[PDB]
């Protein structure tokens, strides 16, 4: 990634489905006027990995007019260094008669298609005010001589980032951060029922008819110990309550 | 393999022994290889 | 924003669940083993990633809480500078 | 459904029903 | 993703679940903890790859268990587990019209 | 971790501790003293 | 195919020896391999097994589970009897 | 824009069969039936050899890379050495503290059997064989023995236990050892009994029980894989706690966990956790 | 109450560093200012120029 | 690293001890972690680059990184006809130059970051060493319940030493702006054009000179005073524990002395091991009366 | 009332201090003097007490009588503002509700059933009763310490608090090239274990993204816990279960204190051509069955 | 009926006459007509939504790419269904979307103006719209029969009063414009009403 | 392949709740004694 | 009071045993086994549920008929099979080898061993990180010199009402400052003296 | 970098930059439910620079 003569430069790899055989280049010119990544046919042979799931190399392996001038291969694996996405094609390989890739001395002309930029993160180049946006082609949704200012004011903006004040700060739409272990400690969390991904973490209530009885006798004699079910219930003589969601480590209370 | 190098761990400590008493200690390049990985294999123990 | 002058005679009672029950003396079911022995069918949590045509969970918790809010004053002014 | 709102909870007008 | 999982709370019906009948009405089913289940097609909707299948190879401890013994002797009013019933009325109604 | 921390936390004693989340500080008597303001959880006594 | 199969049987250099090259000297065929499967497939790569993972924390706290209306939870026990409750649900 | 990894960007005479696209020629139904099995044959044997591969051992991998690296083009002859670098070294010992001399394995024709051993050890007592008495008395055995010797010495809180030497017992005993239950274990060339020193952890002991799969000699039990499978399936959950030995038909003493990894089968001797 | 505010007050109270014989107040085998040695030192004393 | 936190837990226990003050935890790592971003941005660049060892003359060539990553080996064909232990040997040792080379960059680089991390740490040592409150003691000196007595020990020879001038008002901002000021004048003077003018003015101007910098481009778009935050004088981290929890509190109190006497018992053992190789110490306690007599 | 007590902050009328006062005030605040006075605090704190005691005094009640609004108008606004929020306004609302009310929820005990009252009561004289014994409890016992407000004081960890990870460490740096920012680089700048670690991490880039009003990466806790994530799928799949696995449900063995040295030596020997080879976050997947493993979340791939 | 589909005036429980009705089960109680509401319209919002999503993920029925076609089925069943932000925020993304920007669909004048009349009947959450009409009760509140229950001018003061507010409590202070400083009224237009 | 399932565990006791931890024990869950420094 | 005495607990890592235990407390035998659900008689499954076990199962002299059969005896042979349990951990200290659902915290260590190749592995060249305090510094100064220091970078009186950073507390006070100080100390015991 | 920064925030938010907002839902997105895939994250600059 990086921008010298009006064009994007990216360099990536290549990879067989299996990861097993992989081509790098070194600089590749991001054109969205392509509808599809090229690839030279000797890539052919050199990224053919007969895996287990695909018993031949490649899934798909037909024959193409760009007459039958080129053959679409794959689905290959493709890993670019700016991207944290790998993105999966299946390109055209063209045979020298059809054309001649080398232009300079190492230099093959790869060019990256609109299939392979629309799948990561730089098809949000391609949006008004990104660098492939002046190289998009010619169509009547879009204008590449007006600025991003005036797309954006045609579109409806007209301010700049919540400078009204109805709007609210972008920075105030989330004022804290839920780290169990940072503040009160971990969760008690509960159960009733078979598994504790089965069931319910809610005890039932103190109006259960099975309590009513306990917890009767605990508000008669609440300085001694009652037997009964009534411990079950949410309603505990204690000042803490058993609820869902209570922190029982924290230091305080 | 060739009982040359000898072990005893325990908890926490791990004594590795040299018994090569017919050569008075000596040690060949295959003992002295296998010496080699003994040591950094205890001393690359997690409870050494 | 619409308003019209109305009176609310009675509010309600407090939504927090801790109440003191009404006491009976007298259990209609003198059995405490139904309760240890009762058993019911599993509630699985997630199937089938979990979609409907209208959002269970969600409105469930917004409008518990509204009133929840409604009835804690929207928790401003309990706490204070720590 | 509105009478609810306006009513004392403990009283209980008519425990019979029947005019 | 989660297959929808056999023996639940709404796949099994009413004897398998209780014993006895309850309604079987889209709305206003507090027994099965609901509001409203306004039902469209099951698959439609939702995405395929997110039907996953569907998995019952387990015993339902309500319905059907292995050694269905009583839990205690006496009184000899108890019994398993599985079977969790309410109390017969006595002389229910009788009908006039014939029918 | 044959012998963990547990509750270190000194922010209130141990027999506020024991008042404000067990059963246990209720019926001072009945716990004996190596047990007086440890528990912090509510118990169910059960006669068989 | 395990042992209760019926079994399968068994001053120069053999035949099979001519092939077998040190890697060392450079491959016949440049077949362009990853060098992480190269590394992966002689035993030599960093393994990071599954074990290595430990517990997988809960990043945003998903909800709050109010307490769902039940049959064992209600104002006035009149609604609860032997003749119409037999549980919860 | 270059590119690494391919020294040719492309082969000129490298084309493709759907590129040429030439007209099909079938030199006749037999010669087509004849391409069709062997290219069928040969996508088998490659997905067979892949499955193989995958399903290679990390011994064999790690064996066949070392012997790759050390690959020679020309097939070297061995060379002469000294006298002998070869031979087992015997295990250290003290003459002077000792429950046995660590007899040297020079003297195996000194060396006896178990029901018949040589004068050896003279300064210490010889464990007598246990022997059945009368016919209704359980025949009792050597792993029998050895464990009800082990129990005790672990129930009486001692360190060196003196057991019955044969190969299923230092195999057992061998086993215990990898699996930590046991501190050591030695086998003095002594015919008749070998020296196994006991751990104990937070004043009771690491081993909880032991007990021999078949109390006489007559009964003997064999255990197939499905059966030692089902002592490491716990309710869903994998579990290698509980260890139990079995010895194969290539007179090779195992634990449970290992007959389970290979797929065999063989008589069981004891269990102990 | 009482055993909370002392374990305070003795950590508070503890010293750290490096003493006369170069080592930490609290080292395992020697001691400092045994039987109030160093406070009669400063009895017999003092500090007056 | 160990060097940096070393340096840095010495740092720590020195600000708590001296002038009773706390230093965040947050920040104590913060600075390891920048000085890891640096030696990580360092490698960085240096993969980039390429490192050649030679073994044999010129028959063994070998093309690798400083880190030291094989790239390339290029052999005479004659070292084909040597057995396979020998061809090893070689390629080893050609690594080994390499490595070395790559070793010696490297560790140039990293004595470049060691004196980009003091210049760093220097603020915090200059503002906890130079406030008019802060004084060590000779190490030989008794210490003792009220206050610490004094040894001989050549007094005559011993040389009490103070960093902070009496006159008011001294600071680093101060010489800062004298310096600013200077090199104002400079550029107003006469000669001052003709230098600017100069292709050494506007090496100068090219480096220092951050207020020229457009919108928009790395660095600082100022140069500004260094920073002054002296530790008698500055709340760090101590006031807001105790106002939040006492525990929080003495727990990094308990922390900082802990770290405080390490590095003083580090400092001891140092000091030991140059008596003990210069002569002046035994091998073993001798002297008992220095220990035991307390 | 609302508009008139907790917004138009503009007629807010606070004591002024006196000569003096502010000379004191801007020597603690400039500079801290140890040993100095702490009951001293900041305007911004005297403004939030003031906003805290103006929502406190409201009381409902008769419009016409001494109380501002009555329930009615307070119920019919908070409903209609209800109604109209969005999305967004529902959002922060949710995180306001988790703030605030939710740990009240989990802490609040029967004891404060009449001050849970007397929040929103109808002015009874059986709440005058019970003001009056919670004053006697008082009495007994410690104001402070018997209120909900002040239940939740002392929390865990008290180095690294939330107050200080709201801002993300080196945010733009790391936000220019995302590539060259593994999580080791800024977990490094912590001290906590590699979970809590991730955890902040995570927390740090979905706040910086929020921030920044743009998408945020909703696979980077995948890419941060991808031998986790790789864990819990393999779990679901050979014990027929879904969710995420926990201790009880994890196979026992016991391996040699020594076992790692096979991978050990691999770590220690490996060499990489670059730094982004050798942490590259897709390492942890060589076989199609880990890719598959890894990637069957996203239907996309 | 939005459950159901069913007139009401002709049928009042849901599912009658319908052969395959899956709201009457073998014992079940027949379920009374649905009115409709929010509740329906944001179901109907979110079906739409799953369609959607499964018009481009089928990969039997599915296209790679979406249809002009789908969009403004889309469009319409918002406006038909009264999803004001939802629309809008669907008009944006459509703005934004990739096949936009290669022209193959195209924002056609016929849903701009649906869109229009979406916008212009639904209530604004701030201001009023065309949908909002004069009341009658409402001079209780307000004072004036005629007038609409909205000041743009008195609006746009409590904006600036806001925004001025909003800058305090950013900053701590505030910076007092120069009093040559007018504030500026001459295009706000009075609620004008029919 | 391990076709007990571990969904399906236990019984349901009615309304008896039990506690599950979710990865260890609350008593190892903090670690001050070593992380700060606290011990002998 | 006795069972408060007595109590015992278990670790609930497992939520089960992992091996058959079997006990006897007074000839009454029993064994408690791993199992999927709690599959016990009433009371002593009740037991184990207080106890908090999910997956275990307890089994008290065989067949119910079989004698010794009191209610003293099923609750005490339970507990002592409870109290006679092992824990997993416990179980692999007492073998000394590490547990498999333990190693997850060696995975830092490894990862910091992988990744401290090339700059990271690198050392100040002449500097150990060990410094040694050869000369002793002060920066004390005399009160009326600590008066006027800090005239021109800080503010006026600097050092104006400290304690401890003047040798005169009230050193360069003004009139206010002394007085509050002293009405305080003094009007405190107004009525004492 | 400000211009596509801009544009990233108008297409995600467009309600934030008007002076009078409207209601703001959530729609459906035209890269699939997984769109964050490729419109997440800052803007990016060069790595030469
Ligand atoms: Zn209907």
């Amino acid at each position: 990634f990086r921008m010298s003569g009006g064009d994007m430069f990216v360099e990536y790899k290549v990879l067989s489905r299996d990861h097993r055989r992989s081509i790098r280049v070194e600089d590749a010119i991001v054109d969205p006027t392509f509808k599809r990544t090229v690839l030279p046919l000797g890539w052919l042979e050199l990224l053919r990995s007969p895996s287990l799931r695909l018993p031949t190399g490649y899934f798909v392996e037909e024959t193409v007019h760009v007459e039958a001038n080129a053959i679409i291969a794959g689905p290959v694996v493709l890993y670019i260094t700016g991207q944290s996405v790998p993105v999966v094609l299946n390109p055209y390989f063209v045979p020298e008669g059809t054309w001649d890739m080398r232009t300079r001395d190492g230099e093959l002309d790869l060019r990256l298609g609109m299939d392979a930029i629309e799948q990561c993160t730089l098809f949000s180049e391609l949006r008004p005010g990104g660098l492939l946006y002046g190289k998009l082609p010619e169509n009547p949704n879009v204008r590449r001589n007006e600025s991003l200012r005036a797309t954006l004011g045609r579109y409806g903006m007209k301010c700049d980032l919540a400078e009204s004040p109805l709007v609210p700060r972008p920075w105030t739409r989330m004022r804290y951060m839920f780290i169990d272990e940072l503040q009160r400690g971990p969760k008690l969390t509960e159960f009733v029922g078979h598994n504790p991904r089965n069931g319910t973490p809610w005890r039932f209530s103190q109006n259960t008819k099975y309590f009513r009885i306990g917890i009767w006798r605990d508000t008669i004699r609440r300085n001694d110990m009652n037997e009964g079910l009534h411990a079950h219930s949410s309603w505990q003589k204690s000042p803490q309550q058993s609820v869902p969601e209570v922190r029982f480590l924290a230091p305080y209370p | 393999a060739n009982r040359t190098i000898t072990g005893n761990d325990g908890r926490f400590s791990k004594t590795i022994m040299i018994n090569e008493p017919q050569c008075n200690q000596a040690l060949s390049a295959k003992t002295a290889s296998e010496l080699s990985k003994e040591i950094d294999k205890a001393t690359n123990a997690v409870y050494s | 924003m619409k308003y019209a002058d109305l009176e609310l005679t009675t509010r309600g009672e407090f939504p927090h669940g801790m109440k003191e029950p009404a006491f009976v003396k007298k259990l209609d079911q003198n059995i405490p083993w139904y309760f240890s022995t009762y058993r019911s069918m599993y509630h699985w949590p997630i199937t089938g990633d979990n979609w409907s045509d209208l959002n269970e969970a969600e409105k469930h918790h917004d409008l518990h809480m509204f009133y929840t809010l409604a009835w804690w004053k929207l928790g401003e002014g309990i706490f204070g500078v720590d | 459904e509105y009478y609810r709102w306006f009513i004392q909870p403990g009283r209980h007008p008519n425990p019979s029903g029947l005019t | 993703w989660a297959p929808q999982m056999e023996w639940g709370i709404e796949n099994t019906p009413s004897q398998e679940q209780y014993q006895e009948h309850v309604p079987d009405t889209t709305d206003a089913d507090f027994r099965k903890q609901r509001r409203i289940q306004s039902r469209p097609v099951k698959w439609f909707y939702e995405s395929h790859y997110t039907r996953t299948g569907s998995f019952a190879g387990f015993q339902p401890l309500r319905f059907m268990q292995r050694r269905t013994e009583r839990e205690v002797r006496w009184p000899d009013v108890i019994n398993a587990a599985v079977q969790i019933q309410k109390r017969k009325p006595a002389a229910y109604i009788f009908k006039a019209i014939p029918e | 971790d044959l012998y963990p921390e547990g509750f270190q936390w000194k922010h209130k004693l141990n027999t506020e501790y024991n008042q404000w989340r067990s059963n246990t500080w209720l019926t001072p008597d009945l716990i004996p003293k190596e047990h007086r303001g440890r528990f912090l959880c509510n118990f169910q006594l059960n006669i068989v | 195919g395990g042992p209760g199969s019926p079994v399968r049987g068994p001053r120069g250099y053999t035949a099979e020896w001519r092939d077998l090259r040190n890697p060392m000297r450079p491959p016949e065929f440049p077949t362009p391999w990853e060098r992480k499967y190269r590394q992966y497939a002689r035993g030599q790569h960093p393994s990071y097994d599954m074990v290595y993972a430990g517990p997988m924390p809960e990043i945003f706290p998903m909800r709050r589970d109010f307490r769902k209306p039940t049959r064992w939870d209600f104002h006035d026990i009149e609604k609860q009897g032997k003749y119409r409750t037999s549980g919860p649900y | 824009a270059k590119v690494y990894g391919a020294v040719p960007p492309l082969g000129a005479a490298q084309g493709h069969r759907l590129l040429h696209g030439k007209r099909e020629r079938e030199g006749s139904l037999f010669a087509v039936a004849n391409d069709v099995k062997r290219d069928e044959r040969l996508l088998r044997q490659q997905l067979n050899a892949l499955l193989e591969e995958e399903r290679m051992p990390m011994q064999a991998r790690l064996q066949r890379n070392e012997a790759v690296s050390s690959h020679e083009a020309v097939p070297q002859t061995p060379l002469v050495d000294l006298p002998g670098v070869e031979r087992r070294r015997d295990l250290p010992a003290d003459p002077i503290t000792r429950l046995f001399f660590q007899h040297k394995g020079d003297h195996a024709l000194y060396y006896g059997t178990y029901d018949k051993p040589s004068v050896q050890d003279d300064d210490r007592v010889q464990i007598e064989k246990r022997v059945p008495r009368r016919r209704e008395e359980n025949l009792y055995t050597p792993i029998y023995d050895f464990c009800h010797r082990i129990r005790e010495a672990t129930e009486q809180r001692k360190r060196f236990v003196v057991v019955p030497s044969t190969i299923e017992t230092r195999g057992c005993a061998r086993v215990m050892h990898d699996h930590g239950l046991v501190a050591g274990f030695r086998d003095f060339h002594n015919d008749r009994a070998f020296a196994v020193e006991l751990k104990y952890f937070q004043g009771d002991s690491t081993i909880n029980v032991i007990e021999p799969c078949s109390y006489d000699g007559r009964t003997e039990f064999e255990w197939s894989p499905k059966m030692m499978r089902r002592l490491l399936n716990t309710h869903g959950i994998h579990n290698r706690l509980v260890v139990y030995i079995c010895r194969t038909a290539d007179n090779r003493i195992i634990d449970h966990i290992h007959a389970v990894k290979e797929n065999i089968g063989g008589r069981g001797l004891m269990m102990v956790h | 109450m009482g055993e909370r505010m002392r374990a305070i007050i003795e950590d508070y109270s503890k010293g750290f560093g490096l003493g006369p014989h170069g080592h930490s107040p609290t080292h395992d085998t020697i001691h400092y200012n045994t039987l109030n040695a160093e406070g009669e030192r400063v009895r017999d004393l003092g500090y007056t120029d | 690293m160990e060097v940096y936190r070393r340096i840095t837990e010495r740092v720590r226990g020195a600000l708590w001890a001296h002038h009773g003050r706390l230093m965040s935890e947050r920040q104590f790592h913060r600075i390891l972690a920048f000085v890891y971003n640096n030696k990580y941005e360092y490698q960085i660049r240096f993969d980039r680059m390429e490192v050649v060892g030679r073994e044999w003359g010129g028959r063994v060539e070998v093309v690798t990184t400083p880190a030291g990553f094989l790239k390339r080996v290029r052999v005479n064909p004659c070292v084909e006809d040597l057995t396979l232990y020998q061809q090893q040997q070689l390629i080893l040792s050609a690594y080994a130059n390499a490595c070395a080379d790559g070793r010696k960059l490297m560790e140039q680089a990293e004595m470049n970051i060691y004196k980009q991390f003091l210049k760093d740490l220097k603020p915090i040592v200059m503002g906890i060493r130079d406030n008019p409150e802060f004084y060590t003691v000779s190490e030989n000196s008794i210490e003792t319940i009220g206050g610490v007595l004094q040894t001989g020990d050549s007094n005559n020879l011993c040389h009490t030493h103070r960093t902070i001038p009496a006159a008011k008002a001294r600071q680093p901002a101060d010489e800062v702006r004298a310096r600013q000021e200077w090199e104002q004048k400079w550029i107003n003077s006469p000669r001052g054009q003709s230098w600017a003018l100069t292709l050494r003015g506007k090496t100068y101007f090219a480096l220092h000179g951050p207020q020229y910098r457009p919108r928009g481009a790395p660095g600082a778009k100022k140069e500004t005073l260094p920073l002054d935050i002296p530790a008698p004088y500055t709340a760090m981290d101590e006031k807001r524990l105790l106002k939040k929890n006492w525990m929080a509190y003495l727990d990094n109190k308990h922390v900082a002395e802990v770290m405080w006497t390490r590095v003083k018992i580090a400092d001891r053992e140092k000091r030991q091991r140059l008596l003990q190789e210069t002569g002046r110490a035994w091998h073993r306690p001798i002297n008992e009366e220095a220990i035991n007599r307390w | 009332w609302y508009l008139q007590n907790i917004l138009s902050l503009e007629l807010l009328k606070l004591k002024s201090k006196t000569n003096a006062e502010k000379i004191a005030t801007y020597r603690s605040y400039m500079r801290s003097l140890a040993s100095g006075k702490d009951n001293t605090m900041s305007d911004d704190d005297v403004i939030r007490n003031i906003i805290k005691e103006r929502w406190k005094t409201l009381e409902f009640g008769d419009r016409n009588a001494g109380y501002p609004c009555t329930f009615g108008d307070y119920i019919q606004f908070l409903n209609e503002w209800f109604k109209s929020l969005d999305e967004e306004g529902m959002q922060r609302l949710r995180e306001h509700f988790d703030r605030r009310i939710r740990p009240l929820l989990a802490v609040m005990s029967p004891v404060d059933i009449l001050w849970l009252e007397a929040l929103t009561q109808n002015s009874p004289h059986n709440k005058e009763q019970l003001q009056r014994k919670i004053a006697f409890q008082t009495s007994l016992g410690t104001p402070e310490f018997f209120d909900m407000s002040k239940r939740l004081r002392y929390e865990i960890n008290e180095d690294y608090k939330v107050r200080d990870e709201l801002g993300p460490e080196l945010f733009a740096l790391w936000s220019k090239a995302p590539e060259r920012w593994p999580p080791e680089r800024l977990s490094k700048m912590y001290g906590l274990d590699f979970t809590l670690v991730r955890k902040i991490l995570v927390w740090h880039h979905f706040k910086a993204c929020y921030d920044a009003c743009v998408e945020p990466d909703w696979s980077l806790p995948k890419r941060l816990f991808a031998l986790e994530w790789i864990r819990d799928v393999r779990a679901r799949k050979h014990g027929l279960f879904y969710g995420k696995m926990r201790f009880a449900e994890q196979k026992i063995t016991f391996y040699s204190d020594r076992f790692l040295f096979r991978d050990l030596v691999n770590r220690r020997e490996a060499s990489y051509a670059n730094v982004w080879e050798m942490d590259d976050p897709y390492r942890f997947l060589q076989t199609e069955q880990d890719y598959e493993d890894y990637w069957g979340d996203n239907y996309d791939v | 009926c939005p459950r159901c589909s069913l007139p009401y005036s002709t049928t009042r429980y849901c599912g009658e006459g319908d052969v395959d009705t899956p709201f009457r089960k073998h014992r079940g109680r027949w379920a009374p007509h649905q009115k409709w509401g929010r509740e329906w319209y944001d179901v109907v919002a979110r079906r739409a939504e799953a369609l959607w999503y499964r018009a481009t993920e089928d990969p039997y029925f599915g296209t790679p790419q979406h249809t002009q076609r789908q969009a403004e089925a889309l469009l319409k069943v918002y406006v038909q269904a009264k999803q004001r932000g939802k629309a809008i925020d669907f008009m944006n993304k459509l703005r934004g979307s990739v096949e936009y920007l290669t022209g193959d669909i195209t924002i056609t004048t016929v849903m701009q103006e649906s869109y229009d009349a979406l916008l212009d009947t639904t209530p604004h959450p701030h201001l009023l719209t065309n949908g909002f009409t004069l009341e009658s009760d409402a001079a209780k509140y307000t004072g004036e029969v005629n007038k609409a229950p909205l000041s743009p001018l008195q609006f746009r003061i409590d904006m600036e009063m806001n925004k001025y507010r909003r800058q305090q409590k950013e900053e701590g202070v505030v910076r007092v414009p120069p009093a040559l400083w007018r504030l500026d009224t001459s295009a706000i237009v009075p609620y004008k009403v029919d | 392949k391990n076709l007990n399932s571990w969904y399906t565990k236990g019984t349901m006791r009615g309304g008896v709740p039990r506690i599950y931890y979710a990865w260890m024990r609350p008593g190892s869950f903090t670690r001050r004694r070593f992380e700060k420094m606290r011990n002998p | 009071r006795e069972a408060f005495s007595n109590i015992i607990a278990v670790d609930l890592e497992q939520e089960g045993p992992m091996y058959p235990v079997r006990v006897n407390a007074d000839g009454v035998r029993v064994l408690l086994y791993p199992a999927r659900r709690i599959v016990a008689n009433f009371r002593v499954a009740d037991i184990l549920c207080a106890f908090g076990f999910q997956h275990a199962g307890c089994r008290i002299n065989l067949k119910a008929t079989n004698n010794p059969k009191s209610p003293t005896h099923t609750v005490e042979g339970v507990f002592e099979a409870v109290k006679a349990l092992r824990s997993v951990s416990e179980i692999a200290a007492s073998r000394g080898k590490v547990p498999h659902s333990l190693i997850y915290n060696i995975y830092p260590y490894l990862e910091e061993i992988r990744r401290r190749k090339g700059m990271m592995a690198m050392h100040p060249p002449g500097k150990d990180g060990l410094l040694m305090p050869d000369r002793v510094v002060d920066n004390r100064l005399p009160d009326h010199l600590k008066r006027g220091y800090y005239d021109d970078v800080y503010w006026k009186d600097f050092f104006a009402g400290s304690d401890e950073h003047l040798n005169e507390p009230r050193m360069g006070l003004r009139g206010d400052e002394m007085r509050r100080r002293l009405e305080e100390a003094q009007t405190s015991p107004a009525p004492t003296t | 970098y400000k211009d596509r920064l801009l544009s990233k925030q108008f297409f995600q938010n467009p309600q934030a930059f008007e002076v009078v907002p409207d209601r703001n839902e959530r729609s459906v997105q035209f890269g699939g439910k997984w769109e964050y895939q490729r419109t997440h994250g800052l803007p990016t600059v060069d790595r030469n620079e």
